[PDB]
């Protein structure tokens, strides 16, 4: 469970992300895919090269998506119900690769918060992305 | 890699299996268990129930050729990659399945392995089947980019 | 989540274990142990072969906390809140361990029965082994 | 497999980094992000809020040493299995540590390059840092048994 202090955590960096999420959301994915390239399985009408339109504009959608998590943290599933029908019934991804793109997420994360990402940060971003994760994937089944 | 007491266990369980029997189950309870597995096969019919998917005969068609594909593979253990490499490639590059699938179904085809074979699919013979699952999903994933 | 179905598939499979519970949580420690040996890493201090008092001993333990988390299937974090602690706080399992042993698990349940393991029966099975991973693993952060 | 470009941006990278100080942080959030992991570092003293972890002096020295290793297996990224062997074998039957933790730690440390060199860790930086991470693992786990 995301305690007060991650909370806390997540709603500081976020918030220092500010506008610049919907570009770390498309530079996420492009990590995403360039390091674990079987995620590229669920995106065959995508152009992926690197300033593609339609990762950028998919990136800005997990990123308001993740923004709308943070405004919601203590009410996540409802917020995410349609996303989570979305993923469960329609696109269908596997679940394992919520992990790879929270990882690049992070690591997203990492490269542009200098000073907040410490290690208690770190901790809780991972701790909250997981918790998208699961929501995201809790109508699988 | 699967000792030569391992590789004659699975291929002694195997010489018992009706491929396209064994097909049709794992691939119907893949998309039963596993129900985001269904996306591949919207066009397919009936997925609606447990009993459709089981009873749905293009599930059970495309059971029997996976599975007999994994079934001619168990002729080349020592080649898995090779022998699967045009299908991963397929798989990677017009079919767009994610690999955990292989995995998934991996998984599956052990459960109805042991479900079928009781007591016969001991903890050994279960250890032999994990390692061939493991190399055919490994090697149907190899060439994926 | 567990839906009603789910509940009463796994009450009804589970039940039919009844006096062989123990016996069978042994064996599906067996065979996590042989088929992943990986798993071997948390039980240094057991004699681990084939038969052995511990093993035996311990599946029952297991098998009795399934037993517990089916008869109390609507509350399984209360239910199951000292082995989530005990987890989280003495022991180091890493989380895909327990996908390791609920899917030995449910080969073992498929190999002793026949009748019961459906393919129905067989995901919520495995949904509810799910969820109980999930609880053992919720305090770990 | 490494692709030449990938292995060139995996040493300039490398040239940069400050092994002692980078190992120090790498397992120092290791045991703060994954907490459980400090079960395997039952000696190691204060481990009891992050900046006690982090300023621990054998964290700060043990992890000085894991990334030494790790250091010196990016001289033999083609034969990964090899040089970790022993360091494999070491890690299952004495420390009896859970590998996963190698997949862990490989993630951590590419959150720790990506937070210390911010958008000189491109995704191609990266990317080719993440099958290192997954060949390091891979060869720490091979020899388990
Ligand atoms: C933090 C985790 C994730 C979030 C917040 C998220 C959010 C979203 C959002 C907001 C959309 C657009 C919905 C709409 O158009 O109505 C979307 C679509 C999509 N997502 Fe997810 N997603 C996540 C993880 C993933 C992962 C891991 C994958 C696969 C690797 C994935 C694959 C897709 C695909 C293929 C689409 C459809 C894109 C299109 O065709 O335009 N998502 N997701
Ligand atoms: C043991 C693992 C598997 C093997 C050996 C295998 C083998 C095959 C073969 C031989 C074909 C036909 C190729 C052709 O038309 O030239 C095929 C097609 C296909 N496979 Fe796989 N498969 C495996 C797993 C899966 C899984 C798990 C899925 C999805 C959940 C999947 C989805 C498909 C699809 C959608 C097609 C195309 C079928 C059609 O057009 O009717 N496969 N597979
Ligand atoms: C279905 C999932 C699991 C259940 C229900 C479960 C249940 C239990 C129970 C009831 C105990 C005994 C505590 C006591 O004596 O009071 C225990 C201990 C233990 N479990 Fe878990 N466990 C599960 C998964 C795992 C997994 C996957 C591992 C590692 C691979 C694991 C490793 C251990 C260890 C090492 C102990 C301590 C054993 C001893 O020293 O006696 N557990 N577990
Ligand atoms: C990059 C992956 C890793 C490498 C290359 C590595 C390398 C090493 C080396 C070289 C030593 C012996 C140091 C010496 O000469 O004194 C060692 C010891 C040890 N490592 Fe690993 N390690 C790795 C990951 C891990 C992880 C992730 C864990 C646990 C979560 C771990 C747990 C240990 C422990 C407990 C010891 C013994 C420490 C003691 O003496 O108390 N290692 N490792």
């Amino acid at each position: 469970v995301l305690s007060p202090a991650d909370k806390t955590n997540v709603k500081a960096a976020w918030g220092k992300v500010g506008a610049h999420a919907g570009e770390y959301g498309a530079e996420a994915l492009e990590r995403m895919f360039l390091s674990f390239p079987t995620t590229k399985t669920h995106f065959p009408h995508f152009d992926l090269s690197h300033g593609s339109a339609q990762v950028k504009g998919h990136g800005k959608k997990v990123a308001d998506a993740l923004t709308n998590a943070v405004a919601h943290v203590d009410d996540m599933p409802n917020a995410l119900s349609a996303l989570s029908d979305l993923h469960a019934h329609k696109l269908r991804v596997d679940p394992v690769n919520f992990k790879l793109l929270s990882h690049c997420l992070l690591v997203t994360l990492a490269a542009h918060l200098p000073a907040e990402f410490t290690p208690a940060v770190h901790a809780s971003l991972d701790k909250f992305l997981a918790s998208v994760s699961t929501v995201l994937t809790s109508k699988y089944r | 890699h699967l000792t030569p007491e391992e590789k004659s266990a699975v291929t002694a369980l195997w010489g018992k299996v009706n491929v396209d029997e064994v097909g049709g189950e794992a691939l119907g309870r893949l998309l039963v268990v596993y129900p985001w597995t269904q996306r591949f096969f919207e066009s397919f019919g009936d997925l609606s129930t447990p009993d459709a998917v089981m009873g749905n005969p293009k599930v059970k068609a495309h059971g029997k050729k996976v599975l007999g594909a994994f079934s001619d593979g168990l002729a080349h253990l020592d080649n898995l990659k090779g022998t699967f490499a045009t299908l991963s490639e397929l798989h990677c590059d017009k079919l767009h399945v994610d690999p955990e699938n292989f995995r998934l179904l991996g998984n599956v085809l052990v459960c109805v392995l042991a479900h079928h074979f009781g007591k016969e699919f001991t903890p050994p013979v279960q250890a032999a089947y994990q390692k061939v699952v493991a190399g055919v999903a490994n090697a149907l994933a190899h060439k994926y980019h």
